[PDB]
């Protein structure tokens, strides 16, 4: 129970620090761009939406809703999982943030020069703009670790912790999946369930897309679309002959090879999910 | 005074967060080890030369291969960490961490760090590994891995006792200076 109090205190205090961090970033770096006195580089002028992404939407969520909700469960650590479940929909905004991040970074390093470093010096700020801008990415990835710690000092049959944990593993997974999807070249329609490389695959609700990782003439690494299959053909084989997992009236033509045993288990379960869904 | 950005990477079992908390904090092993280490910045003295050392943890990002590189741009030095009592984490240095870091950061120095040095001689730990036909990672094996991945330095440390801890970060700074 003492362990439980420490975990809950950390969750709440780091939530407060996170909200403060977002507020500081918007009060300083953002405000200087929109309303500041000093000259702004021509390459970043009026591009605050690219640089800061949907930070304001994220701040509003945590400041208006999520921190208040967490503080309500302050002495009910067993039941805090429900909070993440209830507000699961709002965390989708982190997919938007993460997808935009590479564009923010590029705009800063190529066009901002020392503009933000000067603001940092002037405001006596410990954190650089890049330090603030990574914080939502770190945060969305920390919730699951805190929920895991709670899960361990609680017992089976009492929580909703597990349900909250499931949600908070799903959000960064979806953000990560979306980054991979944006790399697809040569290829609505349906929700992305899994992505992974085999012998790169994108499994949607009603489509199964095969790709090959290559580099552009510009040197940009991406996935070249090769082939696609609809919802029908399933092949359940886990074992070969002392090797990793390989799977598919049917023939031997269909060969898919996963790296680990756990990853193999995922795809089987998840393809079957949308075989019964489409029928 | 130049600023240095140092990013700590490695498997979840490695104790990245503990390492950072132990380094930055007085009287480290408290009743509770925190899950979150927020981005840290402080002036450190190395060989009579002040530097602003920036430290970023990556704990929690181990399963998200497109989220991790969001932290990489402008990194001056990486700590690639493995646990000396986890052969799995050691294998992921060559199979996962090195390839990834070198892909995004071709010319950035790497310090290879073996963590949990205090457990290497722990009877119960050795026995638990023995049951899996495994052995703790020895110093020569670590050195060999460092040369294999072109690390500027191989170092071993314990977050718990703080043995070797200061040297890790001194050497990370020296790799940049």
């Amino acid at each position: 129970a003492r362990r439980k109090e420490f975990i809950m205190a950390e969750l709440i205090q780091t939530e407060k620090a996170y909200v403060r961090d977002l507020r500081e970033c918007m009060d300083t770096y953002l405000w200087e761009m929109t309303s500041g006195v000093e000259e702004i580089p021509p390459g970043i002028v009026n591009k605050e939406l690219i640089i800061f992404g949907n930070m304001q939407e994220i701040y509003e969520f945590h400041n208006n809703i999520f921190l208040k909700e967490l503080e309500k469960y302050e002495q009910l650590p067993e039941d805090v999982g429900h909070c993440f479940v209830t507000w699961a929909d709002k965390f989708q905004m982190y997919v938007t943030y993460c997808k935009n991040k590479p564009d923010s970074t590029q705009l800063i390093l190529e066009h901002a020069g020392s503009y933000f470093d000067e603001i940092q010096q002037r405001h006596g700020l410990a954190n650089s703009i890049s330090s603030y801008l990574i914080k939502p990415v770190q945060r969305i990835t920390k919730y699951q670790l805190l929920l895991k710690e709670l899960l361990t000092c609680c017992e089976e049959g009492k929580g909703e912790i597990k349900d909250g944990l499931e949600v908070m593993l799903s959000v960064p997974k979806r953000a990560n999946d979306a980054m991979h999807l944006s790399m697809l070249e040569g290829f609505s329609q349906g929700e992305l369930i899994l992505q992974e490389s085999f012998q790169h695959l994108f499994l949607f609700e009603m489509s199964l897309v095969f790709s090959k990782e290559v580099k552009d003439s510009s040197g940009r690494s991406k996935y070249l679309y090769k082939s696609k299959l609809f919802t029908s053909e399933l092949g359940v084989t886990e074992h070969v002959e002392g090797d990793p997992c390989k799977f598919a009236t049917s023939d031997n033509k269909i060969v898919l090879k996963a790296s680990s045993i756990e990853n193999k288990q995922d795809w089987i379960k998840h393809i079957r999910e949308v075989i019964q869904e489409r029928t | 005074m130049q600023a240095i950005k140092c990013v700590v990477v490695g498997d979840g079992a490695v104790g990245k967060t503990c390492l950072l908390i132990s380094y930055t904090t007085n009287a480290f092993p408290g009743e509770y080890i925190p899950t979150v280490f927020d981005n840290y910045s402080a002036n450190v003295m190395v060989d009579g030369k002040p530097v602003n050392l920036g430290l970023w943890d990556t704990a929690g990002q181990e399963d998200y291969d497109r989220l991790r590189p969001l932290s990489y741009p402008q990194t001056d030095v990486f700590l690639i960490c493995f646990s000396l009592v986890s052969p799995a984490s050691f294998e992921n240095v060559r199979a996962k961490w090195y390839p990834e870091v070198r892909h995004h950061c071709p010319n950035t120095p790497i310090i290879l760090v073996g963590t949990k040095l205090d457990l290497r001689d722990d009877k119960d730990t050795i026995e638990k590994l023995k049951e899996k036909k495994l052995t703790p990672i020895t110093y020569p094996q670590g050195l060999a891995m460092a040369k294999e991945i072109g690390a500027v330095k191989y170092l071993e440390c314990s977050a718990l006792t703080q043995r070797g801890l200061k040297t890790v970060f001194d050497e990370a700074i020296r790799a940049v200076l």
